[PDB]
C-alpha cells in the first residue's frame, strides 16, 4: 500500500523544488534535465502503483462479478488519471521552456505567474486524483 | 442552499490553522478531515501558499478562474472537490497574509455558485453530499 505512494511522494517533492521557481530552478528549466527527471519518477510511480493493483488482484479472494467488471475498470482509469496528472505537469515545464526558447533565454514575469497558476492547480489535482484513489483502494481490498 | 452554508464553515475553519479568524453537520465535520488528510500531504513534501502566484484584489478572480478551470479540465471526482476546497481556503489565507480580507467574501461567493451550477450535477449524480460522508466518513 505505502510504495506507490512514496515513489508518489517523490515526484511530488521533486516537483515542489520545481515550484519554488528559484534561480536555480529557472536555469535549470532551460534544459531537459527537469522533464527527464519527471518521468523517471513518474514511470516509477506508474510501476509501482501497477504491480500493487495486481498484488490486490491476488488477495482479493471475494470476487463478485457482476459489479467488478465495473470496479476495476473504475480504478484502472483512476490510476490513469493520476498518470496523466504527471504527465500534464512535465508538459506545462515543456511549454514553459519552448515559451523562454522563443524568448533568447530570457523570462517574463507574466510568465513565471501563468506557470506557477498551473503547477498550483496540478498540485493540487494531483494529490485529490491519489486521494480518490487510495480511498478506492481500500473498497477494494475491504 | 447546502453549498453555501458548506463553503462558510470549511472557510471558517481554514482560518484557524493560520492563527486566525473571521466572520447534517457531518458533512461539514468529514471535509474538514479531508482538507486535513488532504492538505499535510500537501504541506508534508511541499510549502503552503509558498509555490504561490502574484495575487491582487484585481488578478485573485483570474487566478482562481485559471487554477479552478485546470482543477476540473478532465472529470470531477471527490478528491477533487477536496483540493477545491483547499484551493479556496490557499486563497483566503494568503489574503490576510497579503494585506486583503474583504476578497474572502469574494472567494466564499467564488465556491458557492461553482458548486451551484458546474458541480451541483456531478453531486447528485455519484450520490449526493452524503455519498462523499459515506466513503470518507468511518475511514
Amino acid at each position: 500500500g505505502q510504495r506507490w505512494e512514496l515513489a508518489l511522494g517523490r515526484f511530488l517533492e521533486y516537483l515542489s523544488w520545481v515550484s519554488t521557481l528559484s534561480e536555480q530552478v529557472q536555469e535549470e528549466l532551460l534544459s531537459s534535465q527537469v522533464t527527464q527527471e519527471l518521468r523517471a519518477l513518474m514511470d516509477e510511480t506508474m510501476k509501482e502503483l501497477k504491480a500493487y493493483k495486481s498484488e490486490l488482484e491476488e488477495q482479493l479472494t471475494p470476487v463478485a462479478e457482476e459489479t467488478r467488471a465495473r470496479l476495476s475498470k473504475e480504478l484502472q482509469a483512476a490510476q490513469a488519471r493520476l498518470g496523466a496528472d504527471m504527465e500534464d505537469v512535465r508538459g506545462r515545464l515543456v511549454q514553459y521552456r519552448g515559451e523562454v526558447q522563443a524568448m533568447l533565454g530570457q523570462s517574463t514575469e507574466e510568465l513565471r505567474v501563468r506557470l506557477a497558476s498551473h503547477l498550483i492547480a496540478l498540485q493540487l489535482r494531483l494529490i485529490g486524483d491519489a486521494f480518490d484513489l487510495q480511498k478506492r483502494l481500500a473498497v477494494y481490498q475491504a | 442552499y447546502d453549498n453555501r452554508e458548506i463553503v462558510m464553515k470549511y472557510i471558517h475553519y481554514k482560518l484557524s490553522q493560520r492563527g486566525y479568524e473571521w466572520d447534517s453537520e457531518v458533512v461539514h465535520l468529514t471535509l474538514r478531515q479531508a482538507g486535513d488528510d488532504f492538505s499535510r500531504r500537501y504541506r508534508r513534501d511541499f510549502a503552503e501558499m509558498s509555490s504561490q502566484l502574484h495575487l491582487t484584489p484585481f488578478t485573485a478572480r483570474g487566478r482562481f478562474a485559471t487554477v479552478v478551470e485546470e482543477l476540473f479540465r478532465d472529470g470531477v471526482n471527490w478528491g477533487r472537490i477536496v483540493a477545491f476546497f483547499e484551493f479556496g481556503g490557499v486563497m483566503c489565507v494568503e489574503s490576510v497574509n497579503r494585506e486583503m480580507s474583504p476578497l474572502v467574501d469574494n472567494i466564499a461567493l467564488w465556491m458557492t455558485e461553482y458548486l451551484n451550477r458546474h458541480l451541483h450535477t456531478w453531486i447528485q449524480d455519484n450520490g449526493g453530499w452524503d455519498a462523499f460522508v459515506e466513503l470518507y466518513g468511518p475511514s
